[PDB]
C-alpha cells in the first residue's frame, strides 16, 4: 500500500511546454471515494485533474491526477502534497515533492559527428551522431531537425545518460540518426537541438552539411618517367 | 570481365512479381561478401535498393526480399507489386557498388 | 492625464525571463496619494510594484506600475486592466490591454554572412553580419555568443525590424558585430542566436569560423619526363 | 501652434538635383487663405509655394511652403526663414533652417557582400547587402544599378544610419536587394552606388557578380 508521485522532468517541460505533476497509487484496491489533491506550499487551489486510470486485474488501482503549475514556481522549490485517503486507508498520507536544489549546474558541449567514409561506400545508410558530452545533472533532451521542422522520433535513438569515467560526476549521452545515403549526398543540413537546464537560453543547436569533414587540399605529385 | 551472370532482359506486367537470380563464382569471399541490387539511375551511380546484409530501401520496403544460396552459388531477388516506376536499368552484384563485380539487368514493365 | 498599458514585448520576455507589464500614466497633476494597480480579466490582484515614478521635469506628475505575470496567464487569452487613482480624477480609469492574437506567424531564416575580403586587407576590423529575414511579426531578438559566453551589447548593433521589399507583411533585420582582424584569423566561432516567437524552441542559432567554405584546393604537380 | 521646417538632405538633393525646402505649418484650427512665405537672409522672395494640401479631418492644421533653391546658397551658410502669419496667431512667426556646419566628414568604406551559400542552396531568392560603413555625417544615398540601368526602388531597401558600435562619431547603413536567384545564376552586374559628401567625386560604385571572391582551385604546376 504505497503512492508513487513523479516530478516534472526537463525532457517533458521542454517537450510539452506544460509543466505538470502526477500521482499514481500502488497496492490499493479499485474502490470509490478517492483522495487525490495537489497543493502549493501555502495549500491553495490547483488544476482540475481527471482521466482516472482503469481497474487493474489484481485488485490494485492507481488514480492518476495531472495538475499544472506556473513555470518558474516549480523551479523555485515549492513543495507539493499528494494527500491520499482510500477505503482501505481512511488514514491520510501526504506524498510531498520539491525541486531538488543543490548539485552543480554545468552545461553540455555538443559535438555533432558526420558519417564515416567507410560507411558512405556501401551506399546504404548514414549514421550521424550527436555527442552531448560533459554536462550535469541528467535529463538532457536531444531531438533532431531537418531544415527547420523536427524529424520523427522513429529515426533517432538517444541513449540514457551515462556517467563519464575520467571526469568527476558529470554525465554524457549520445544520439544517432540514421538517414538514407542518397538523402545525404544531396546536401541536407540535419541539425541536433539539445535541451538542458544549464545552458544560457536552454537550447544548443549544432549542424552538419555534407561538406563538413572534407579535406582542405588535395596535393598530388605525379612523376612519370622512363628511368 | 566480371563473372556475375544474371538475366539480361526481364519482362513482367504491373502487379505481378519478379524473381531475378544472379550467379557468382562460389569462392569463400563471394559466399560471404555483401550482395546488392542497385538501381543505376541517370546522372549517377547505384542507389542500393535492397542489400543482402539487411538494408531494404524506402521504396522497396514491404515488396522485396533478397536471399542468398551460397552452396547453389547464386542469390535471388524477389520483387512483388511492380509498377511503371520499376522500369529502367538495374545491377545485381557483390561487394561495393562502385567497383564492378556486377551484372546489368534491364527491368521492363508492361501494362 | 494619459494612461498607456505597455504590453510585454517578446524581446523582454526572452531577455529577462521575467515577463513584466507596466501601467504608464503621464501628465498627472502635481500631487500625492497615488493608487495604481494591475488586474486580470477576472480582476484578481497582483502584488504592489516598487520603484515609483518621480515628478515630471515638465512640472507635472507620472506613474509607473510593474507587474510580473506567468506567461501562460498573459498569452492564454486573459485581458489585463490597470487602475489609476489621483486627486483630479473624479473616478478611476480602467485601461485594458490584450495580447493581439490574430497575426500570421512565420519564422526567421538566419543566414550569417562573413566579412568581405576587401575588408580584411586594410588590416583593421571585420564586421560579421547576421541577416535575419523572412519573418513575421516584429519583435525579433538577436544576440551574439562566442563559445557559449555572450559578448557585451556594445559590440553588436541590431537594427530595427523593417518591412521586407518583395514579400507581403513580413520583415527582416540585421545585426553587425565588428571584431578586430587578428581575432577572426585564429578560429573564434562567433555564433548568432535569434530569438523569436514563431520558432519551435524560441531560439535558433548559426555560426561562422574563418573556414566556413574555402573549398578543396587541388594542387597537382606533374614532373612528366 | 507649431511651425516645423523639413530641409533637403543629401538623399533629397542627389535624387533630384533640384533642392526644394519645405516649411510645415501644423496645430491650429481650420482657417483658409493661409499666409506663409519663404525668405532669405536679405529678405528677398522665392518661387511660389503652390500645391497646398488638404486640411485635416481630425482637425489639425496642414500647410506646406516650398521654394526651389540651388545648392550653393544652402551650403555656404545662408539661413532660410519661413514666415508665418494667420488668423489664430496673426503675429509674425519665424522658422529658420540652414545647413549646420561644424561637423566632421569621413569617407564611407563600401563592401558589397554576396549571398550566402545557405541562402542559395534553397534556390528561391538571394539578397545582396551593400554595407556602407564608417562614415560621418549622416544622410547617405544608396541606390542600385543593374549595368548602367537603375533598378526599381520597390526592390531594394536602404536602412537608416545607425551609429557605429566601436567607432566614435561615425555611422553605417545597409541596403539589401532581393534578386531572384535564377537571375543570379547568370550573375550579371549588380553595382551599388553610394552618394555621400565626403567622397572625392561624391559617388562610389562597387560591384559583385557570381564569381568575385572565388579563389583559384586548380593550381596545375607542370615542371620539366
Ligand atoms: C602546392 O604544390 C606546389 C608544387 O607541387 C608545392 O610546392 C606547394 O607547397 C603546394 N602548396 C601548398 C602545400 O600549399
Ligand atoms: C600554386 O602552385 C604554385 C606553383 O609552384 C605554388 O608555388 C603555390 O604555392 C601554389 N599556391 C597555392 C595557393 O596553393
Amino acid at each position: 500500500i504505497r503512492v508513487f508521485a513523479i516530478p516534472p522532468s526537463f525532457a517533458s517541460i521542454f517537450l510539452t511546454k506544460s509543466t505538470k505533476l502526477t500521482c499514481l497509487v500502488t497496492d490499493l484496491t479499485t474502490y470509490d471515494s478517492v483522495t487525490i489533491s495537489w497543493t502549493r506550499q501555502n495549500g491553495e487551489a490547483v488544476k482540475t485533474h481527471t482521466n482516472i486510470s482503469e481497474s487493474h486485474p489484481n485488485a490494485t488501482f492507481s488514480a492518476v491526477g495531472e495538475a499544472s503549475i506556473c513555470e518558474d514556481d516549480w523551479n523555485s522549490g515549492e513543495r507539493f502534497t499528494c494527500t491520499v485517503t482510500h477505503t482501505d486507508l481512511p488514514s491520510p498520507l501526504k506524498q510531498t515533492i520539491s525541486r531538488p536544489k543543490g548539485v552543480a549546474l554545468h552545461r553540455p558541449d555538443v559535438y555533432l559527428l558526420p558519417p564515416a567514409r567507410e560507411q558512405l561506400n556501401l551506399r546504404e545508410s548514414a549514421t550521424i551522431t550527436c555527442l552531448v558530452t560533459g554536462f550535469s545533472p541528467a535529463d538532457v533532451f536531444v531531438q533532431w531537425m531537418q531544415r527547420g521542422q523536427p524529424l520523427s522520433p522513429e529515426k533517432y535513438v538517444t541513449s540514457a545518460p551515462m556517467p563519464e569515467p575520467q571526469a568527476p560526476g558529470r554525465y554524457f549521452a549520445h544520439s544517432i540518426l540514421t538517414v538514407s545515403e542518397e538523402e545525404w549526398n544531396t546536401g541536407e543540413t540535419y541539425t541536433c537541438v539539445v535541451a538542458h537546464e544549464a545552458l544560457p537560453n536552454r537550447v544548443t543547436e549544432r549542424t552538419v552539411d555534407k561538406s563538413t569533414g572534407k579535406p582542405t587540399l588535395y596535393n598530388v605529385s605525379l612523376v612519370m618517367s622512363d628511368t | 570481365k566480371s563473372p556475375i551472370f544474371g538475366p539480361e532482359e526481364v519482362n513482367s506486367v504491373e502487379g505481378n512479381s519478379v524473381s531475378i537470380t544472379c550467379y557468382y563464382p562460389p569462392t569463400s569471399v563471394n559466399r560471404h561478401t555483401r550482395k546488392y541490387w542497385c538501381r543505376q539511375g541517370a546522372r549517377g551511380g547505384c542507389i542500393t535498393l535492397i542489400s543482402s546484409e539487411g538494408y531494404v530501401s524506402s521504396k522497396y520496403a514491404g515488396r522485396a526480399n533478397l536471399t542468398n544460396f551460397p552452396e547453389n552459388g547464386t542469390f535471388v531477388v524477389n520483387i512483388a507489386q511492380l509498377s511503371q516506376d520499376d522500369s529502367g536499368r538495374y545491377k545485381c552484384g557483390l561487394g561495393i557498388n562502385s567497383r564492378g563485380l556486377s551484372f546489368d539487368v534491364s527491368l521492363e514493365v508492361s501494362q
